[PDB]
């Protein structure tokens, strides 16, 4: 068990320097404002871990569920730089700062390793109308009209019947897809999976 | 490099990685990446 990172915090506290929040971004400017100003702890909806958790309620990300569905987007909510009560120490105390951060090269090999060395990173792809639609395998472009771009986390890589792909998370609950996770084709920059990658290291060591 | 890696199988100290979040209703994926790898890294390289 370890630091669950407050997407709320950078989310509300980066501002025009990470792009528009709720209404867009950059991870490259996201990772840089980890090692400029640092990001305090905090959970999932209505969890009440950490400093400050998430604030937007979950919902349906193009699937069935309970949940109500996603309404698009809506309000970036405001920078708090406080801790919810209940939760200690305080907000400053309680950030965490990161080393570096870096792009990493374009080369499937050179992605591999990075995830290898020093874990996960963050890329982006962009979102053909036929990707909403997984649920398992390893996803390829076929159809569809450009959607926009999504930033996710890339965790592994493997091969699928004879076909290439890296693990990936995405952030739209566990009732999407492969209980949240998913496969895209690697090694030909497909999507633009390959050209985006981001990471940086942690100040601790 | 090996054939396949999945690191939450090289780290299960790790929660984190294993770990699937919300954004909800706003277009927050940019900072959802973003924190997840930070959370898995802070672990990998430490606590
Ligand atoms: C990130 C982002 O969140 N993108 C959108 C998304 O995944 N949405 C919108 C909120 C609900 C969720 C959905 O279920 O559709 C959407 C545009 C993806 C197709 C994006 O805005 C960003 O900042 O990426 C640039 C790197």
């Amino acid at each position: 068990v370890s630091v669950e990172v407050s997407a709320e915090d950078l989310l509300t506290c980066c501002g025009s320097m990470c792009g528009d929040g709720c209404n867009g971004g950059y991870p490259a400017e996201a990772w840089n404002f980890w090692t400029r100003k640092g990001l305090v702890s905090g959970g999932l909806y209505e969890s009440h871990v950490g400093c400050r958790p998430y604030s937007i309620p979950p919902c349906e990300h193009h699937v069935n569920g309970s949940r109500p569905p996603c309404t698009g987007e809506g309000d970036t909510p405001k920078c708090s730089k406080i801790c919810e009560p209940g939760y200690s120490p305080t907000y400053k105390q309680d950030k965490h700062y990161g080393y570096n951060s870096y792009s990493v090269s374009n080369s499937e090999k050179d992605i591999m390793a990075e995830i290898y060395k020093n874990g996960p990173v963050e890329g982006a792809f962009s979102v053909y109308s036929d990707f909403l639609l997984y649920k398992s395998g390893v996803y390829q472009h076929v159809t569809g009209e450009m959607m926009g771009g999504h930033a996710i986390r890339i965790l592994g890589w493997g091969v699928e019947n004879g076909t290439p792909y890296w693990l990936v998370a995405n952030s739209w609950n566990t009732d999407w897809g492969d209980n949240g996770f998913f496969k895209i084709l690697r090694g030909q920059d497909h999507c633009g999976i390959e050209s985006e990658v981001v990471a940086g290291i942690p100040r601790t060591d | 490099l090996p054939a396949s890696f999945d690191a939450r199988e090289q780290w299960p100290q790790c929660p984190t990685i294993k770990e699937i979040r919300d954004q909800g209703s706003c277009g927050s994926c940019w900072a959802f990446g973003a924190v997840e790898a930070i959370s898995d890294r802070i672990c990998i390289h430490t606590n």
